[PDB]
RNA sequence: CGCGACCUCAGAUCAGACGUGGCGACCCGCUGAAUUUAAGCAUAUUAGUCAGCGGAGGAAAAGAAACUAACCAGGAUUCCCUCAGUAACGGCGAGUGAACAGGGAAGAGCCCAGCGCCGAAUCCCCGCCGCGCGGGGCGUGGGAAAUGUGGCGUACGGAAGACCCACUCCCCGGCGCCGCUCGUGGGGGGCCCAAGUCCUUCUGAUCGAGGCCCAGCCCGUGGACGGUGUGAGGCCGGUAGCGGCCCCGGCGCCGGGCUCGGGUCUUCCCGGAGUCGGGUUGCUUGGGAAUGCAGCCCAAAGCGGGUGGUAAACUCCAUCUAAGGCUAAAUACCGGCACGAGACCGAUAGUCAACAAGUACCGUAAGGGAAAGUUGAAAAGAACUUUGAAGAGAGAGUUCAAGAGGGCGUGAAACCGUUAAGAGGUAAACGGGUGGGGUCCGCGCAGUCCGCCCGGAGGAUUCAACCCGGCGGCGGGUCCGGCCGUGUCGGCGGCCCGGCGGAUCUUUCCCGCCCCCGGGGUCGGCGGGGGACCGUCCCCCGGACCGGCGACCGGCCGCCGC
RNA sequence: CGGCUACCCACCCGACCCGUCUUGAAACACGGACCAAGGAGUCUAACACGUGCGCGAGUCGGGGGCUCGCACGAAAGCCGCCGUGGCGCAAUGAAGGUGAAGGCCGGCGCGCUCGCCGGCCGAGGUGGGAUCCCGAGGCCUCUCCAGUCCGCCGAGGGGCACCACCGGCCCGUCUCGCCCGCCGCGCCGGGGAGGUGGAGCACGAGCGCACGUGUUAGGACCCGAAAGAUGGUGAACUAUG
RNA sequence: UAUAGGGGCGAAAGACUAAUCGAACCAUCUAGUAGCUGGUUCCCUCCGAAGUUUCCCUCAGGAUAGCUGGCGCUCUCGCCC
RNA sequence: GAGCCUUGAAGCCUAGGGCGCGGGCCCGGGUGGAGCCGCCGCAGGUGCAGAUCUUGGUGGUAGUAGCAAAUAUUCAAACGAGAACUUUGAAGGCCGAAGUGGAGAAGGGUUCCAUGUGAACAGCAGUUGAACAUGGGUCAGUCGGUCCUGAGAGAUGGGCG
RNA sequence: CGACUCUUAGCGGUGGAUCACUCGGCUCGUGCGUCGAUGAAGAACGCAGCUAGCUGCGAGAAUUAAUGUGAAUUGCAGGACACAUUGAUCAUCGACACUUCGAACGCACUUGCGGCCCCGGGUUCCUCCCGGGGCUACGCCUGUCUGAGCGUCGCUU
């Protein structure tokens, strides 16, 4: 239950201020769970999207175990986009299909210099 | 807004231009230049009677009879009747007022609550509580009330040492004190007989908050218990003692039907 | 305009009301800011007591309350001065001054130089060192109290002389009488014009 | 004639500094109507409001009695409840209408002109010298202001000066630091628990039952949002005196400059003027032989002056010291910057404005002022063939759905087109009662009613009669070994190792005062505490009534299942 | 085969187009071309009555304060030496002011159109008055005996509330006369018997909350003027220099 | 270019003053008042009128009485009077 | 109400069945695609046939009145799917110098020019346009403003408020 | 037989009602108390690769610098892709910059007309010659300078 009296429960403004969020608020929101091999190894539960990462998609139409890859994270539209989840157009061209990173569990992440500080960080909090 | 119809300036035309009598808005090069102005029956004028403010929202209640309907609840919540007719699942609880140790208002975590709650039996509640929240009907969802819960147990009690924070989590309950008893939370919905679970402090310390009918409260000063009407409220008992049918008349069960 | 049977009434209605009307829609807020408010003085003053000038023994005026006794604002200048401590002292010690107020009778100045006396004895006072006089090695564990209520001392509870039972002497059957009241007023009424007859008599005497 | 000083004055693009205007919800000063009521209307009410003008601050004004009362007196101001719809005002008609108490929130008090003393011990400016981070104040020397009057010492609550007496060593302004401040001081960024596992619906899952005997896991975290629908656990988020990081403000301690209070006695000093008040004329007030303000005239005193609610004279009494000033508090806030909430509205509603809304548009101008939300989960917005110049359409294609095809969710009525049925010279329509046709409904139409008992026709089963073992419940007798309710005494026992109240007492009890002659005398009184009797409550014994919705065992009749 | 109906058609009978102003409406009286959405007795203060609840000669914490910071808590709980205060418990006069107990028995002074004393209960009497109490009388297998057994009633008594009258008490007035007291012997106080005026007393019933109706002030069921005031904009048309 | 609303201007028609002039336009008081017209939304059941007395600057209105409804309350029959 | 629901909520339609005297309600069928309802109490901005009611939409009238102020058009060809309205040539006419001409001031503000399409605008049509889309276009010592005062408006000094 | 008209049902069209949704209002409360001569409110113009409006900005113009965060914005090509250099976006925002009018300030505003001082180019100079920078409004306060008085005074011709 919310007992912090600055922090809303009105559904209009909490609507608001997810649709109007800033950038830098959309990175923390398109957030996607991790494997359970590699949860175990990170010590952390979830962690955001970047463009290099792998990712499997768990539930929508393109489900399976087949591995894939993010192409373009996609913030304006909370959405990512997979080069293998694709869709054919009219005159037959492809084009990626937009799946939302909370559908999606995360199974490679780039090593990066602040991913592995952002890694650490929670591992310490989380404690 | 207390403005809502009066922010045009608009006059009445007269018993000339034949369209109506009714003020109209000045101007022209506009579709809304010409329609109606504040009233009633116009669009986009103010209401009839506009909801002022200053209406009278509360209602003051005597010290009396809110005591006297605390206690009224109180003694309907005894009586297992009263309680099995509201909805609670008291089919498998030893005994209806549930007195327990000093030891559970030390909880700290949820699972000892939990098991508590299901070695007395009135886990059975709470899983009705959980089955039935549905969402609201109406037009209620969008001002921020989107849920149904039915109401379940109240843990009443004393001297807190942590109890709130184990019984917090739980739906359907409800956290109350005994120098603090409300009627919204003893008897939700107008209706009286809510199931109880008790504390030994909280259940002894009733009769020295309340008082009996020979010595009057300790807490309260000038409170005494209400007056009791009919000392027996059983009819079938009256009605069929031997002092009462010693003097009665015969029953005189014919019909006497209509005679052609 | 009027019914069968009523009440005349004159409701002040016949202003522009609407426009000033005070709705108390903000009283528990209120009431809420004010104990707030409470609380930190009493916290940041925690060594004095809430309502700490001490309150002297006082009076109403009107003869409709001058049965009971209530608190008031200051001591006189003559309390001070029977109590012996100077007047621009009493106001850091903790002790209401009221320049304004006189002493008519020894009854209530006596009651009053009483209260600052046990005042004075019951005060217990904190040095920056304890170089200064007046005080104990010890301060009695905080003075077994940081703060008081409803009054620095003690309240103005009101106190009544006993006078329980007694025997009724002799002349009391015909001591008093509604006679007396009404010669009482009749004596208050023509005292004035006795004096101008006996006046005028002795001129021709 | 000139020079110099003072005094009324002029100029500068002289050096330094200040005001203009805007917002104006709250506040202060001025004047400011009428619609309305009075069933008409002049007084009155509307109203000392709206409109108009001038100003400031987060509050402003008010605020330390020229006060209230007439008795056992109270004591700044502000706000709330009562006083009170009262005293009173009013063509005494309509109507208007306070104040003092009292209880509360908060409670902070002072300064100066004057009278006198101090060799003007005062203040501004300029410049070099000794100091600290983001830059301003302490010590030195001259140029002005000021004797037509700086500053300390002084303020009506008295003060000052000179002896006597016994005393006080302190306070106020920066610099570096450790540890905290009550929600565990303030601001900012990021992080922190628990299923996405089996099976089955669905375009899609958050749907649907369960996860061993410790109830699949967490919970101080089951509020909310977003995600292909309806999530505690999939994701920011929420609980948590949760953690770590950055910035700001105070509490204790190391240099620098000022620095005699209390009482008695003796001596001296002690006050605001065209102002009060009076006449008069307007506005205003509930204020009436005139509450307050203002214009003109008359215009003072120091045992004085003001007030004491009915004008005037004589006398007494009570209170205050006005024509000088400063001050936070509780109070108000429809504007501004942020936040939270809703028994409110749900696109003809709610602010005019949910959208490129004070926008389009209208009038020269002041000014007036709209209409207008919804494709789809995802554009995946219809490739391609054909007809037509194109608009458009026929196939085809995506989607569960095109019966969602670019103001496209759902898709009513008025109106119109087509198809089917019926009818037609007194306009159509309508109520009462039939008949004909048609759709549809239920039945399968010479063939459909159900359950009980008995007498017969054939087969298979254990039980029922009765007894035994045995558990569970019902009923009353003994109320048996015990439970408590309603009353009377009793252990005077829980009074000190038990609670309340009482204008019931105990001055031969105590403590702190008081009267008379340190001490004595109750000779009397005041406040607090201690204890005796009274009416309500806590244990055992003995018995009086119900054994009743309070219940157990022993024994019995009569039931049920195994 | 059966089927009323919100399907259509036909015959028989009756059948003028709705709403309100009016004695009179289908009217040659007014409004309505049709359809969809919106649309009118509300809320506050005060008063009167009735009803429900709690307490009861008391009633009411709405104003503040207390417990712990809280989503539900702008709630709820408490004050007890916070009842200040409002209403009621006392009315009558303009006011100074005054301000509500009867009944029985005996005695004395001329038991005198006459006061006092002593004892008792203690709000008078009459005529009605629900109800209650007593009650002659008779009502149950062969008989003198009984407590229950069957079981009503003539008459009589104390009489709720309420009704009518008489009397009694209080306050303001008019007439008549006499008596008593002295913190001081007076144009000082008090008392009686009769007639009247009072929103009075004569064992009290109000308070707080809610609901319903009715009246009233608020724009007050909704829509509607000719007009008045305040402050600003117009001589690009027109009149005049 | 000057005169701006009880004002201007008028060889005078009370004519003109931004299609409005025997008192312009714009916003506010203002939802001004109306004893005067119009309208005033669901069903069933029960009861069910008056246009009359008196008074009012009263005659298209109101007050009063009367007609009506609701809430009750106090009693009476039900076993030769 | 251990209420109903993506195996289908609300809403809408219906020669279907049925209930209640009635206000209304239940079920069947067809659309529809995410919520809704019964019971006990509570509070309303709660029920429409009208008010020359407000807003929006649609009919009869009705394919009707009307496309008639200023003498007048015709032939051939080209570009074009499409010709009476466009273009070119010819013939016949009008404005006839107080014009139906050539330029300006006020006012309009891109309407001027070139290219391109032809649903909207042009009261029929259009290949045309002052419409639409794109791109261009205004060159000053000696043209005028800028300078000067006219009727007149206006700050300081001063006065009033 | 047909046509027209009328009444029902199915489908279709105009129509946009009901229902469901809501980044919007209304009301209540809490926290703070903030504009400007060092240029306020408001107005005009301009600024994006392709850009008309809203929004955001000022010739440094769809943002500059710094800090926090950490791999993007998005309708389309390009572009810094680099991060064991300095690193995109976003937010914060204390540092720079902020066109004209506007209390508006040199006079008036028709973007004209000037007046002083200084710096670069013109006859290497003023003398009504180009560009750039600073100042040039009113009232008032303290002080300085300048100077008017048959207002008063002293010494002197
Ligand atoms: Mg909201
Ligand atoms: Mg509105
Ligand atoms: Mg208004
Ligand atoms: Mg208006
Ligand atoms: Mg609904
Ligand atoms: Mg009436
Ligand atoms: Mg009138
Ligand atoms: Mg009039
Ligand atoms: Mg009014
Ligand atoms: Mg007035
Ligand atoms: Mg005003
Ligand atoms: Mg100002
Ligand atoms: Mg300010
Ligand atoms: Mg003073
Ligand atoms: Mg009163
Ligand atoms: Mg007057
Ligand atoms: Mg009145
Ligand atoms: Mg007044
Ligand atoms: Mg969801
Ligand atoms: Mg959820
Ligand atoms: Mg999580
Ligand atoms: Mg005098
Ligand atoms: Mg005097
Ligand atoms: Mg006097
Ligand atoms: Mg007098
Ligand atoms: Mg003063
Ligand atoms: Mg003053
Ligand atoms: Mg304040
Ligand atoms: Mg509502
Ligand atoms: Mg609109
Ligand atoms: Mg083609
Ligand atoms: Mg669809
Ligand atoms: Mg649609
Ligand atoms: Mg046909
Ligand atoms: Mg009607
Ligand atoms: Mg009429
Ligand atoms: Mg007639
Ligand atoms: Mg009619
Ligand atoms: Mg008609
Ligand atoms: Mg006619
Ligand atoms: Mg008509
Ligand atoms: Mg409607
Ligand atoms: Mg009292
Ligand atoms: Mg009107
Ligand atoms: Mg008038
Ligand atoms: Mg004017
Ligand atoms: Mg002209
Ligand atoms: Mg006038
Ligand atoms: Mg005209
Ligand atoms: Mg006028
Ligand atoms: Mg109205
Ligand atoms: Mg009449
Ligand atoms: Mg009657
Ligand atoms: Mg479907
Ligand atoms: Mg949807
Ligand atoms: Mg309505
Ligand atoms: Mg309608
Ligand atoms: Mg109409
Ligand atoms: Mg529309
Ligand atoms: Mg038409
Ligand atoms: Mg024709
Ligand atoms: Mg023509
Ligand atoms: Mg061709
Ligand atoms: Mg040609
Ligand atoms: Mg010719
Ligand atoms: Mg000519
Ligand atoms: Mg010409
Ligand atoms: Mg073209
Ligand atoms: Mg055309
Ligand atoms: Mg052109
Ligand atoms: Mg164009
Ligand atoms: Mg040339
Ligand atoms: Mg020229
Ligand atoms: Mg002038
Ligand atoms: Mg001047
Ligand atoms: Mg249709
Ligand atoms: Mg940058
Ligand atoms: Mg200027
Ligand atoms: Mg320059």
């Amino acid at each position: 239950m919310k007992f912090n009296p600055f922090v809303t429960s009105d559904r209009s403004k909490n609507r608001k201020r997810h649709f109007n969020a800033p950038s830098h608020i959309r990175r923390k929101i398109m957030s996607s769970p991790l494997s359970k091999e590699l949860r175990q190894k990170y010590n952390v539960r979830s962690m955001p999207i970047r463009k290099d990462d792998e990712v499997q998609v768990v539930r929508g139409h393109y489900k399976g175990q087949q591995i894939g890859k993010v192409v373009q994270v996609y913030r304006k539209k909370y959405v990512i986009y997979i080069e293998r989840v694709q869709r054919e157009k009219a005159n037959g061209t492809t084009v990626h299909v937009g799946i939302h990173p909370s559908k999606v569990v995360i199974t490679r992440l780039k090593l990066d210099k602040d991913r592995k500080k952002i890694l650490e960080r929670k591992a310490k909090s989380r404690q | 807004s207390e403005l809502a119809g009066h922010q045009t300036s608009a006059e009445s035309w007269g018993t000339g231009r034949a369209v109506a009598r009714i003020p109209r808005v000045r101007g022209g090069g506009t579709h809304r230049s010409g329609q109606g102005a504040f009233g009633n029956m116009c669009r986009g004028g103010r209401m009839f009677a506009p909801t002022k403010t200053w209406r009278r929202w509360h209602r003051r209640v005597n010290t009396t009879q809110k005591r006297y309907a605390i206690c009224s609840a109180l003694a309907a919540s005894a009586l297992p009747a009263l309680v099995m007719s509201k909805g609670h699942r008291i089919e498998e609880v030893p005994e209806l007022p549930l007195v327990v140790e000093d030891k559970v208002e030390g909880y700290k975590k949820t699972k000892e609550a939990v098991q508590l709650l299901k070695k007395l039996k009135a886990w059975n509640d709470i899983k009705k509580v959980y089955a039935s929240q549905r969402m609201r009907a109406g037009k209620g969802k969008m001002r921020n009330r989107r849920r149904i819960q039915r109401r379940g147990p109240c843990i009443i009690y004393n001297e807190d040492n942590g109890i709130i924070k184990a019984f917090r989590n739980i739906p359907g309950i409800t956290l109350l004190n005994v120098s603090k008893l409300n009627i919204l939370k003893l008897a939700p919905g107008g209706h009286v007989g809510r199931f109880c679970i008790w504390t030994e402090s909280a259940f002894r310390k009733l009769d020295e908050l309340y008082g009996t009918w020979r010595k009057a409260a300790s807490l309260k000063s000038n409170y005494n218990l209400p007056m009791h009407k009919m000392m027996n409220t059983d009819l079938s008992r009256i009605l069929k003692s031997p002092e009462i049918q010693r003097a009665l008349r015969a029953p005189r069960k014919k019909i006497h039907r209509r005679v052609l | 305009a009027p019914s069968r049977n009523g009440m005349i009434l004159k409701p002040h209605f016949h202003k522009d009301w609407q426009q000033r009307v005070d709705t108390w829609f903000n009283q528990p807020a209120r009431k809420i800011r004010r104990r707030k408010a409470r609380q930190a003085k009493a916290r940041r003053i925690a060594p004095r007591p809430a309502s700490g000038p001490i309150r002297p023994i006082v009076r109403c005026p009107t003869v409709r309350y001058h049965t009971k006794v209530r608190a008031g604002r200051g001591f006189s200048l003559e309390e001070l001065r029977v109590a012996g401590i100077h007047k621009k002292v009493a106001r850091t010690i903790g002790i209401s001054v009221d320049p304004r107020r006189r002493n008519k009778s020894t009854e209530s100045l006596q009651a009053n130089v009483q209260r600052l006396k046990e005042y004075r004895s019951k005060l217990i006072l904190f040095p920056r060192k304890p170089s200064a006089p007046k005080k104990g090695d010890s301060s009695a564990e905080e003075l077994k109290l940081a703060t008081q209520l409803t009054g620095p001392v003690m309240p103005i509870r009101n106190v009544y002389k006993k006078e329980k039972a007694r025997v009724i002497t002799e002349e009391e059957k015909n001591f008093k009488a509604f006679a007396s009241l009404r010669m009482a007023r009749a004596n208050a009424r023509l005292f004035g014009i006795r004096a101008k007859r006996a006046k005028e008599a002795a001129e021709q005497d």
